[PDB]
């Protein structure tokens, strides 16, 4: 079996909006959590994701990904998966380390555009999962971490599903696996 | 003890036609040699490569004597299905490889050939079917076979070390000094392989417990070993002792203690998410170990290697199958030990263990509750090290929580610190279990009051004996009279909480939620 999961509390309850909680704060704290998880999980296989194995960042032959630059004005960039994903990790961490967007203090409110910023983060976090599953699940099995990977993805996709933060068309590279876990 | 003799007789008496019976007795002998302490003459015997020798007979079946417990089993499986004429009902994706290994070893441990020959061939057939048709199993077998082929000269050289030039390994409990250097434990790289490999010398005289563990799912948390063999060494005595020499990859991120220290310099919002990622692995390892009726009495951060962001164990010599051992029957570290173990020792000036007291003759530890305490102390050490450069002297004091060393604690730090106090209570029967801990890790993002309620549902406070004082604490907070008018009504409950022999953290912490309203 390779669809195994780890023991844990009920993940559907774990992603529910607690009573009296601000939705932005709930999105913020879980986004910081999920980024660290996928950043840790990608670090396990980083020596297997190379320029030779992944010349084009993708989730399989049909889902080629391009990088939309946030500072330079240029058509989205077609690049390797190691270049794309470490582009992405430093970019996300810069967002979370910005008190303007993810305020940790009490007296600082969330920006008017916080939702759009978080859903762009959550969209790109999904693409690291999809690249790992499609192109590196053999390395996942050789390190015996299927259950931890699946459990992290299960937690992540339940939170996205709970609040509808990624479009279904973007979840397409893993539609079969998504409906397998949520049943 | 040199007990393999009647199995050698049965092997020789077995017809040349019946090669399943031959292989059965070779795997039975091999299972017994792993349990047996060597003397000088049994070392020559297991190293006999001449005709009539144990090595030579294994080469006839392409079984490598120096292979890991897993690869040697699959090599036995490949040899056995060459001789199979009765093909079983094959279904690959409906088969647990760990269950087949456990059932095979129970046969080798204590069953005769006449009572298991068919299932024994059947089990090995299924093992070999995964080696051919299961991508995961096939790749594991392929990697280990290839490394074993490349390190073959190094194994010969190590085995050929002069009888007067063997290393002498002094023993010591401290890990603050480093790893002792001998001729065998120098890192090295090989042909085209990127990760450096290293040999290690475990401090034991046989591998009985190691053999049993590698057939359980908990072995996923072991550093993958590629070669196992016993070797001659010299002690301070000057007598020849025998220790296992094991090959594996060098773990590239040291241990969990050093991982916690590195976070001190990084982004603070990353501390609690990463503690979750690491302790989800520790918790799963603990429960999976407990499922095998095995226990770990020396749980602490620097005892868990980190490699490619994976938490792993390599020092398994301390594992026991005894769920209720006497303090003298387990090996642990005093700084992280529960109080029921520290009460079986005698101490000197400044507080160093020097021996056992009369409690050690009868007082037994409950290992699951023992491990729960140490896992809690591991979490307290991880939390504190992201803030301090060294552990504070009040580290063992339970009235000093991990969060009290945080200047700007977030809700997740508050919640994790609460779990530390739940796992490290004095009474072992009142400690939160590792299973309950696993259930609560996923709710660490809840607001602290909401997370507190989650703990109450998981582990009701009536099971601590404090149910009376709890309802007497909410009698006054549920009332809407606040100010100094409440404190007079909230005074008689503040009295009963000041007589408690050790402070119960649930009461202490909810009495704070009462004094906030009176003031
Ligand atoms: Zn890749």
């Amino acid at each position: 079996n390779a669809e195994a999961t780890l023991g844990s509390g009920n993940l559907r309850q774990a992603v529910m909006l607690p009573e009296g909680e601000d939705l932005n704060e709930w999105i913020a704290v879980n986004t910081v959590d999920f980024f660290n998880q996928i950043n840790m999980l990608y670090g396990t296989i980083t020596e297997f994701c190379t320029e030779a194995s992944c010349p084009v960042m993708s989730a399989g032959p049909r889902y080629e990904y391009h990088w939309a630059d946030g500072t330079n004005i240029k058509k989205p960039i077609k690049c390797s998966a190691p270049k794309y994903i470490d582009y992405l990790m430093t970019w996300v961490q810069d967002q979370l380390d910005d008190e303007t967007l993810f305020p940790s203090k009490i007296g600082v409110p969330f920006p008017k555009n916080f939702m759009s910023v978080a859903k762009t983060i959550l969209k790109r976090l999904f693409r690291v999962y999809a690249h790992i599953y499609h192109q590196h699940f053999d390395s996942v099995m050789q390190l015996q971490e299927e259950a931890h990977l699946n459990t992290s993805f299960k937690h992540f996709i339940f939170f996205v599903q709970e609040f509808n933060l990624i479009d279904r068309r973007e979840l397409a590279p893993l539609q079969e696996l998504i409906e397998k876990l949520g049943s | 003890a040199k007990n393999t003799m009647p199995l050698v007789i049965a092997y020789n008496n077995a017809p040349e036609d019946d090669k399943i019976q031959k292989l059965f007795y070779l795997q039975k002998i091999n299972y017994l040699l792993n349990k047996t302490q060597l003397n000088d003459d049994l070392f020559d015997w297991i190293n006999d490569a001449e005709e009539g020798g144990w090595l030579n007979e294994l080469a006839k079946f392409s079984i490598n004597p120096n292979a890991s417990f897993f690869l040697k089993g699959m090599q036995f499986a490949k040899a056995i299905t060459e001789e199979i004429k009765n093909k079983p009902e094959i279904n690959s994706s409906e088969v647990n490889i760990y269950h087949l290994m456990q059932e095979r070893d129970q046969l080798l441990k204590e069953v005769e050939f006449e009572k298991c020959a068919t299932r024994y061939a059947e089990i090995n057939f299924l093992l070999n079917e995964l080696a051919l048709n299961d991508k995961k199993t096939k790749e594991i077998v392929e990697r280990q076979t290839e490394i074993l082929r490349l390190v073959a000269p190094k194994i010969k050289a190590i085995k050929g070390e002069s009888i007067d030039n063997l290393p002498v390994i002094p023993s010591y409990k401290t890990k603050e000094l480093g790893n002792h250097v001998n001729n065998f434990n120098f890192k090295f790289t090989m042909s085209g392989w990127e990760a450096p490999f290293v040999f290690r010398v475990e401090d034991r005289h046989e591998l009985g417990k190691e053999q049993e563990l590698h057939s359980y799912g908990v072995s996923k948390y072991f550093i993958e070993d590629y070669s196992v063999f016993m070797m001659r060494f010299k002690a301070e005595d000057g007598s020849t002792v025998y220790k296992p020499v094991i090959l594996s990859q060098f773990a590239n991120q040291n241990n969990l203690e050093e991982i916690a220290k590195q976070l001190k310099d990084g982004s603070p919002k990353n501390i609690a998410p990463r503690i979750g990622y690491y302790f989800v692995q520790l918790t799963d390892f603990c429960l999976k170990l407990i499922e095998t009726h095995n226990y770990h009495p020396d749980i602490k951060l620097n005892n868990f290697l980190v490699h490619n962001n994976r938490v792993l164990v390599s020092d398994r010599k301390t594992f026991t199958t005894n769920d209720n051992p006497l303090a003298s029957e387990i090996l642990t570290s005093p700084l992280f030990a529960p109080d029921e173990f520290l009460k079986c020792l005698l101490f000197n000036k400044e507080g160093d263990p020097v021996g056992y007291n009369r409690n050690a003759l009868w007082k037994r530890m409950n290992m699951p509750q023992f491990m729960a305490y140490q896992l809690g102390m591991a979490l307290k050490q991880f939390l504190i090290l992201t803030q301090l450069d060294e552990l504070p002297d009040d580290f063992r004091n339970p009235d000093h929580s991990a969060v009290s060393h945080f200047k700007t604690p977030s809700r997740q730090i508050i919640n994790l610190s609460l779990l530390v106090q739940e796992l490290t209570r004095l009474d072992p029967d009142k400690r939160m279990t590792i299973k309950q801990f696993q259930t609560l890790l996923n709710f660490k993002n809840l607001p602290p009051d909401a997370f507190y309620q989650k703990v109450e549902e998981v582990f009701p406070s009536s099971q601590l004996g404090i149910a009376e004082d709890i309802e007497a604490l909410n009698k006054v907070l549920n009332s809407d009279l606040k100010g100094e008018a409440l404190l007079k009504q909230a005074n008689p409950v503040f009295t009963k909480l000041s007589k408690y022999d050790p402070k119960e953290t649930r009461l202490t912490r909810l009495a704070e939620k009462l004094a906030i309203r009176c003031f």
